């Protein structure tokens, strides 16, 4: 995932 | 880049999302909008869903995936990562485990489907795949727009970001 | 006279509504709170509902009301007027049927199972047997407490009455257009 | 029913  | 690739998906997956068009007397069903799936509902093989994954170190995030199975044995999802770096398929319970949307709600003719002002939701922050918490600053004006949102942001004195545009794909209920 | 019985009796069915007590881990059942029916679910004769009522001239009310019996064949309930007064029978379909919760959500164990602040809902409007839409200003702390509602209202200039308690009973998913 |  990407994340902040 | 893989980058690119990912975010095109996303921004794609969330205007594919059908329109809920009814007639007069038809009300918005489960999982058109803010409307909440039903009690005992099972999300579908390819179905999307925000998913609680507990990385290896213990650091909890709210995922963008897809259902792969579902075991009524155990009670527990498979769900894929829309991530292709993302290589684990995690085994989760279905309180882990939030179904998107499957249709937008028309702001035109079903606002009751559409989450309110200030309202407490989790939503996709741009350019990730994770899901945070925001407030509702204004609701979709027509049938293609984002919601505006709030997300909460310790890096701003008040706690808050600006205003940012999640599609209606990417909102759902916190929490 | 019969209005205020019925009432002590309408507060007294939301007090006694029992209270969800679930194990760790798990998700709290369809109709405990907040928590949507399952699928395809019909209500057992004696349940309390809401029904929506379309009158002669068309227009439309939710109100509280008693299932008296289901057909598959029609898809359509018979509901009873939870006032009993004159002619209490209504044959509508199953949509126009939001069943009642059947437990309170305790808000310490299970907050997912509470409509939270700002939520449009229908909500009963106290000494009436009406729902009507309101926003959620705050959900129970305690496991006895009413939610705290604003009922849409024009009879005030910015269109909401002030806060209203409700019962945990009597607060329902708003499935009434504007 | 008993109405506002």
């Amino acid at each position: 995932a990407a994340t902040k | 880049g893989r980058r690119g690739v990912l975010m095109t998906l996303l921004q794609q997956s969330a205007m594919t999302l059908p329109l809920w068009i009814g007639k007069p007397g038809d009300k918005p069903p489960p999982l058109c909008g803010a409307i909440p799936a039903s009690g005992d509902y099972v999300a579908r093989p390819g179905d999307k869903v925000a998913a609680r994954v507990k990385a290896v170190d213990g650091d909890e995030q709210w995922i963008l995936a897809e259902v792969v199975s579902y075991s009524h044995a155990t009670n527990k999802y498979e769900v894929d990562d829309i991530d292709e770096e993302g290589k684990e398929r995690h085994t989760l319970s279905r309180r882990r485990v939030i179904p998107l949307p499957q249709w937008k709600a028309n702001p035109e003719t079903d606002p009751e489907a559409l989450f309110q002002k200030e309202q407490l939701v989790l939503a996709l922050y741009p350019q990730t795949t994770c899901f945070y918490r925001a407030l509702i600053h204004a609701p979709p004006q027509r049938p293609q727009d984002d919601y505006s949102v709030l997300f909460e942001d310790t890096s701003y004195a008040d706690g808050y970001s600006p205003p940012l545009n999640v599609a209606q794909r990417y909102v759902v209920a916190c929490k």
